[PDB]
């Protein structure tokens, strides 16, 4: 819940989410 | 000023060829399509980021270990593009927050970082998986 | 990839990234990222609004790899031939930015690397020094940038 | 003259342009 972990893997997500397409 | 003068050629005539679908060079193609991607990577995402910046509660003495700890986490279990265009957004948004919040100093510090990350840890990755060549043919 | 400069590029890549995102925001990178956008907006808003100066130049100046030289010179020296102003230097770039794009079209493609050394030459021969006695570039910004 | 031409419609063009903003 440390807000630069939250951040990461929000970036990690969308990343992955915008790698795909 | 002779250098600067040249630069100020390039960049201006960079910028109308790419307007016209025409590049002047490999690293004005490469900066373009991240340009773009950064971009787009913003545009579908703005509502999931929003605020997640502000939360980090930037000042200079915090910067740099928030910066590690982002960059860290972000490439813990690989690289792909789609993480890189995350990385260099992520350090976009984290330079007008500092500029912002009045901490222009940071600028400078996080645009060093930045490379130096990118140099020692992404370079690696990059030559295994085609270079920024690569990179403009799926972004580009 | 190409190793020989590889670390530069990559920092040439970050300044260049982070130059748009600040710029995007209502910020500035430096002074010199400050001069290269109102320089790329002037251009804009100078072929926007006289758009048919730049009409079909390479067949009303019969522009061949041969002549295209001395077309160039030729123009800019009339463009020049009485004086300076800022408008005239944003003509001067918005005239070598079209000639680029022309001659890409009509597939002569090499004169865009030439005509981008001619007029490196021309400012730094004939235009730096009334940009000296005028202000600077920043001068430029002040009345022409956002 | 094609040189002359065109030149002297970027001069005319530039000296507007001058004028407006600045």
């Amino acid at each position: 819940m440390r807000p630069e972990i939250r951040i990461a893997q929000e970036l990690r997500r969308x990343g992955d989410e915008f790698n795909a397409t | 000023m002779s250098q600067s003068n040249r630069e100020l050629v390039v960049d201006f005539l960079s910028y109308k060829l790419s307007q016209k679908g025409y590049s002047w060079s490999q690293m004005a193609a490469v900066k373009q399509a991240l340009r773009e991607a950064g971009d787009e990577f913003e545009l579908r995402y703005r509502r999931a980021f929003s605020d997640l910046t502000s939360q980090l509660h930037i000042t200079p003495g915090t910067a740099y270990q928030s910066f590690e700890q982002v960059v860290n986490e972000l490439f813990r279990d690989g690289v792909n593009w789609g993480r890189i265009v995350a990385f260099f957004s992520f350090g976009g948004a984290l330079c007008v927050e500092s500029v912002d919040k009045e901490m222009q100093v940071l600028v400078s510090r996080i645009a060093a970082w930045m490379a130096t990350y990118l140099n020692d840890h992404l370079e690696p990755w990059i030559q295994e998986n085609g270079g920024w060549d690569t990179f403009v043919e799926l972004y580009g």
